[PDB]
């Protein structure tokens, strides 16, 4: 700590212990059905994109690496998680979303996206979690005649809010006189077809997207996926994993009065502080495991190379990752004397230490103030010096420092 | 806002004022001398137990070896400051069993053996009204590791990194040097600071005092159980006063409420995103891949480490003004206590005669005993007086005349006396000064030389 | 004996070591030399890295500067105090106690030291200490005496009266005493007689 | 012989205008100007300048 080869006399505050744990601990609901990825990424038609189907997937183990078998897309495009890290966490609600598109607006399927589906017919929340999968779909949406099944609304009277969906069809009108449902002057229909057919470009092909949605929430873990479960262990330093959340600490039974629908208690610094299992209807603790300072005591190293080590603040029947207890944490490798003198390397409330050779070792002690002392005190008696010393002393002021100057063009950049 | 009272003094070329009687008063001034020492571990407080974490805190160089430095430097400098105020004294002196100081009374402000602590009645009140946040310097991980009733904010700040360390001189030891410098004041008075203790009795003590000020030592052994009771009194008021009204210890209310206030925004600093998807590290680990978990991690390591320094910017500006706040609190027990001052409004507001320190947390309170005249009278003077052709001037004095007959007088208190040569002398003649007057001076050698 | 001046040389060279030392980070970057930035990566990609360093290296010298500013305060603090003692010490004698030296204060000298400044308190401390048995006033014919630049002392049989820091006794005289008042008010008067001339 | 005083004056001052100046800097951003910004870009590109 001191980059040196040679220390003076002193104490250093050097390093930090920790207790390491020794048990990980695995904490998931008993689920054992499959989720229903087979009948969502094929089918025969998918719907369109103003009236895109919802599925809902709750209470099923989720495997994630199964789907690249499914269909032949590249990229498994997820914006809040990882694709490679579906697996180990593990969430509430899971949605999909499935409609086809035209490759031109695949790229509209984004959060913070404006344009023609992303205004009309399928807009993201800005905050959206999930991964969005889209594939090429030219052998099965196309056809010479022209595939007019699949349809998207040109035009809306306003700006469609996230995870909305409009299925009325009415006359659309752009000025003063009545359409009364015939589409004459000024009179458009909303709906308009896509017309796929194999001749076109790649950027006009036909796209089918399947967006699946992640419900981040605070609710019960309904569904999740393929995690070992591991039985309970308390009162010890463990690394816990409850529905996906990782730490280090011990757990212990507790007496908070959880509501029924509460899952979790927070701290001031935003940490968790009490966890329910999911398993076993029991609320437990998260208390981080024993830890401290250390303080190295020596004197110099031209005098010895012994060392006492202070562990600060911790009761000292609890140390390991002479011994004394002071008030600053407890003290190894110093002997307490019923002793006092002047204070040479101060370790806490009262106490220093000192090299003395009362064989020489290091000895603690309480420091002594002074030398007592009582005045004779009277009331008719006085005294009166009779000799006197001149005295000369010596006081040291600093006055002034270095000057400095620095270039901050040569010191960052340097030509 | 009303600026005060308007006054105007009735000022003429030959009209004084002097004071007929006195009043011993007593304040009390406070002044913090140290804070709370605290030590910071950056790496569990940016990353905690997060290994990715610590290996991307490694690529900021010493950025956590200087904080540390820093910190380190304040909390030296606190026990510095403590021992420079109060370890003024070589020994340990001790006030007899006989507790007669010439009739006054100070057993409020010495200590009392039957409690566990000896601290004074006044050292007890200070105590009790400062009240103060239980800072971590008592070990408290056996408290935090029993979950009992809620969890307290110390807890939570003792589990993110920051630790309180407790100060080198115990309230015992401060209690004692209090107690010693006391001692030394009631039995030698000012020698003690100056070379050995010299034993005096308080009411020579007390005329030595009034020779400081100006005033004739006559007076006080002729009112000394005035002065007794009045010193009494004001003891007593104060006692009353800070039994009562607890407010006059703001300012070493403000140095615990500050250190409180920024421990506690620093652990509420780690609830911030500072731009990333979450405050929690180990929500970014098991959330996002190597490389935008990265990204995530390095965006909380800047927030935090700003943070951080911005903690450690405010503690050293912090320790710069208590540190000035020491030094005055130094002299003041230097000046004050240890001697006698005759500094305007320095060591109290009046005239000042003695002084006694008392020990408060964070802090020393001083309780300044000074001179008050009380009661004036309007009078007639001149500069000097004409008498055979030769101007008299007074010696230690002012003329003053009640109507008919002319005295010479000492200026802080009215003790008329018969014009003499003895406490006059002759400079020159009448045809310089401006306002010379006719009178009259008696010679004692001639009545003895006729009789 | 210097250990003050010792620590101001000290703090100045390690702030700068630490300055130096501080150009070897990386602060998220690749590479913490600037021309292998330059020369690994395109025009981007090097402002992006380049940017990182530029940040670092800015948060790093405006943290010697603050910690600059703030030693500064504390230099010009011990600098005023310094002239203080220069003006009241060296060139007076000063009343003020434990200002000027422990002792009662009679002369200083000034020597120059490196950054800095010391100052030789020459001081008056007294020795050799006897007790006695003193008194308020004087009793007599009726009168009470009170010294006038004094004190009253007593060897056991005679009654003197002495300066207050040096035992110098004298013989007690209505020359070195004045008279206020009689005998019925003063506690502790004693009873002697005061020589007339 | 009153420069302390115009001193006090002149840092505020100077201390001031420092930091209206310091509003014209882009920082590493594309523009100085928030509204140009958010006109010029979507949330994401927007969100990081
Ligand atoms: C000087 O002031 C004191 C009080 O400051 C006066 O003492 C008071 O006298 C009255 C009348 O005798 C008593 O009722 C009070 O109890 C006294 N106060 C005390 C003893 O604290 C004193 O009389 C004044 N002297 C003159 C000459 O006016
Ligand atoms: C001014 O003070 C003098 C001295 O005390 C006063 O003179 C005395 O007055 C009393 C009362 O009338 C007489 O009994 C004394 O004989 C006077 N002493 C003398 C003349 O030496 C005088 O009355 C005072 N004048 C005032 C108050 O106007
Ligand atoms: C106290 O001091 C007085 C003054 O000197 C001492 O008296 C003298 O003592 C010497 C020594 O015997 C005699 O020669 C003188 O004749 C004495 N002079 C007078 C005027 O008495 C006295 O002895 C001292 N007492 C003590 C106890 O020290
Ligand atoms: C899961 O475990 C809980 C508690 O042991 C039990 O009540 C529940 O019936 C279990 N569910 C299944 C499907 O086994
Ligand atoms: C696509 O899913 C359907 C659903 O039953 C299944 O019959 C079909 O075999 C799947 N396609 C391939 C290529 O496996
Ligand atoms: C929902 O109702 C509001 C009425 O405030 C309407 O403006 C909006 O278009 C409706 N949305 C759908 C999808 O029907
Ligand atoms: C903690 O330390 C105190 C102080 O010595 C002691 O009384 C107590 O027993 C300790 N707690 C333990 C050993 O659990
Ligand atoms: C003076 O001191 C003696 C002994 O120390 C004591 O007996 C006496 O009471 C004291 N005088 C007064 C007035 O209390
Ligand atoms: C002194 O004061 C009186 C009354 O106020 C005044 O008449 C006189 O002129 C003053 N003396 C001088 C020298 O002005
Ligand atoms: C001193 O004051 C205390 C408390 O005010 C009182 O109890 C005590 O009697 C006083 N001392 C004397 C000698 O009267
Ligand atoms: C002195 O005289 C002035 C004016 O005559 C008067 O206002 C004042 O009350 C008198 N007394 C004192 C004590 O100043
Ligand atoms: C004072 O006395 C002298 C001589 O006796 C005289 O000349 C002078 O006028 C007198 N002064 C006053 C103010 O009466
Ligand atoms: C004075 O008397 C006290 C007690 O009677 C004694 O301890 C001391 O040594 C004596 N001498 C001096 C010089 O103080
Ligand atoms: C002093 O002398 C007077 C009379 O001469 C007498 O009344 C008094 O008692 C004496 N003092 C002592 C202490 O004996």
């Amino acid at each position: 700590t001191l980059k040196s080869f040679t220390v003076e006399k002193g104490i250093y505050q050097t390093s930090n212990f920790r207790v390491q744990p020794t048990e990980s601990i695995v904490r998931f609901p008993n689920i054992t059905n499959l989720c229903p990825f087979h009948e969502v990424f094929n089918a025969t038609t998918f719907a369109s994109v103003y009236a895109w189907n919802r599925k809902r997937i709750s209470n099923c183990v989720a495997d994630y690496s199964v789907i690249y078998n499914f269909a032949p897309f590249f990229a498994f495009k997820c914006y809040g998680v990882s694709p490679t890290k579906l697996n180990d966490l593990c969430f509430t609600n899971v949605y999909a979303d499935s409609f086809v598109i035209r490759g031109n607006e695949v790229s509209q399927i984004a959060p913070g996206q404006t344009g023609n589906i992303a205004d009309y017919n399928y807009k993201l929340p800005d905050d959206f979690t999930g991964c969005v999968i889209a594939w090429n779909s030219n052998k099965l949406d196309s056809k010479p005649s022209g595939n007019y099944n699949y349809l998207y609304r040109l035009l809306r009277k306003s700006k469609l809010k996230p995870f909305e969906r409009d299925i009325s069809t009415e006359i659309y009108q752009a000025g003063n006189k009545p359409c009364n449902g015939v589409a004459g002057p000024n009179c458009y229909s909303p709906l308009q077809s896509y017309g796929f057919r194999p001749t076109y470009g790649v950027g006009h092909q036909p796209y089918r997207v399947v967006v699946l949605s992640f419900e981040l929430l605070h609710a019960p873990a309904t569904v999740c996926g393929p995690k070992k479960s591991t039985n309970l262990v308390k009162n010890k330093c463990v690394n816990f994993n409850f529905n996906g959340l990782t730490g280090t600490g011990v757990l212990t039974e507790s007496n908070k009065k959880f509501l029924p629908f509460q899952q979790f208690g927070r701290d001031i610094a935003d940490t968790t502080d009490a966890v329910r299992d999911p398993q076993t209807l029991e609320i437990l603790d998260i208390t981080p495991c024993s830890f401290g300072g250390v303080s190295v005591i020596t004197p110099g190293t031209n005098t010895s190379n012994q060392v006492a080590v202070l562990y600060q603040g911790v009761n000292c029947t609890e140390v390991p990752v002479n011994v004394f207890q002071t008030r600053a944490g407890c003290l190894i490798g110093a002997e307490y004397v019923n002793n006092s003198y002047e204070c040479d390397i101060p370790i806490g409330a009262g106490i220093c230490a000192s090299y003395q050779t009362q064989s020489q070792s290091i000895i603690a002690y309480t420091m002594s103030l002074g030398a007592e002392n009582s005045v004779a005190y009277s009331n008719n008696s006085i005294a009166i010096p009779t000799n006197f010393t001149i005295s000369v002393t010596t006081e040291i002021l600093p006055v002034s420092m270095t000057k400095t100057s620095v270039d901050c063009t040569m010191y960052i950049c340097g030509d | 806002m009303s600026l005060g009272a308007e006054n105007s003094v009735a000022y003429s070329n030959n009209s004084i004022a002097i004071p007929t009687n006195f009043t011993i008063s007593v304040t009390t001034e406070i002044l913090p001398v140290s804070m709370t020492k605290t030590s910071v571990d950056c790496t569990m407080y940016i990353c905690g137990d997060s290994t990715e974490c610590s290996n991307l805190l490694l690529q900021y160089g010493s950025f956590c070896t200087q904080l540390k430095r820093a910190l380190t430097g304040i909390a030296v400098e606190q026990d510095k400051n403590t021992q420079e105020v109060f370890a003024q004294v070589k020994q340990i002196y001790k006030t007899p069993p006989i507790k007669y100081f010439g009739g006054f009374n100070f057993s409020q402000i010495l200590p009392d053996p039957s409690k566990p602590s000896k601290r004074s009645f006044i050292e007890d009140l200070l105590f009790n009204k400062v009240t103060l946040a239980d800072a971590g310097f008592i070990k408290q991980y056996g408290d935090c590791l029993g979950d009992i009733a809620a969890r307290d904010l110390i807890c939570a700040q003792k589990f993110n990194g920051l630790t309180v360390l407790p100060p080198l001189l115990t309230d015992e030891m401060i209690a004692q040097y209090t107690s010693a410098l006391l001692a030394g004041t009631i039995t030698s008075g000012w020698t003690f600071g100056a070379g050995a203790a010299l034993q005096i009795p308080f009411a020579m003590q007390m005329a030595y005092r009034f020779n400081g000020i100006g005033v004739t030592q006559n007076v006080l052994y002729e009112n000394q159980k005035l002065i007794a009771n009045q010193f009494n009194s004001a003891i007593g008021k104060i006692q009353d006063s800070l039994s009562s009204t607890a407010s006059a210890l703001g300012k070493l209310q403000d140095v615990v409420n500050h250190n409180a206030q920024a421990l506690n925004t620093l652990v509420k600093q780690l609830s911030s995103k500072f731009g990333a998807i979450s405050s929690v590290l180990n929500d970014i680990l098991s959330r996002l891949d190597k490389v935008e978990a990265e990204v995530q991690i390095d965006r909380l390591i800047t927030g935090r480490l700003q943070s951080l320094q911005t903690y450690v910017t405010q503690q050293l500006i912090r320790a710069a003004e208590i540190r000035a706040s020491a030094n005055l609190a130094a002299t003041k027990m230097s000046e004050c206590v240890l001697g006698q001052s005759k500094r305007v409004d320095f060591c109290g507001k009046g005239y000042h005669l003695m002084s006694f320190p008392q020990s408060a947390p964070h802090g020393v309170v001083f309780l300044h005993v000074t001179y008050v005249p009380a009661q004036e009278k309007n009078f007639t003077t001149a500069p000097a007086i004409c008498h055979d052709g030769k101007a008299h001037f007074p010696r230690e004095g002012v003329f003053v005349s009640n109507g008919t007959h002319w005295f010479v007088t000492q200026r802080n208190f009215y003790e008329p006396q018969i014009i003499t040569t003895d406490n006059t002398f002759v400079s020159g003649n009448c045809d310089v000064v401006i306002g010379i007057v006719n009178n009259t001076v008696y010679d004692p050698l001639q009545p003895e030389l006729d009789s």
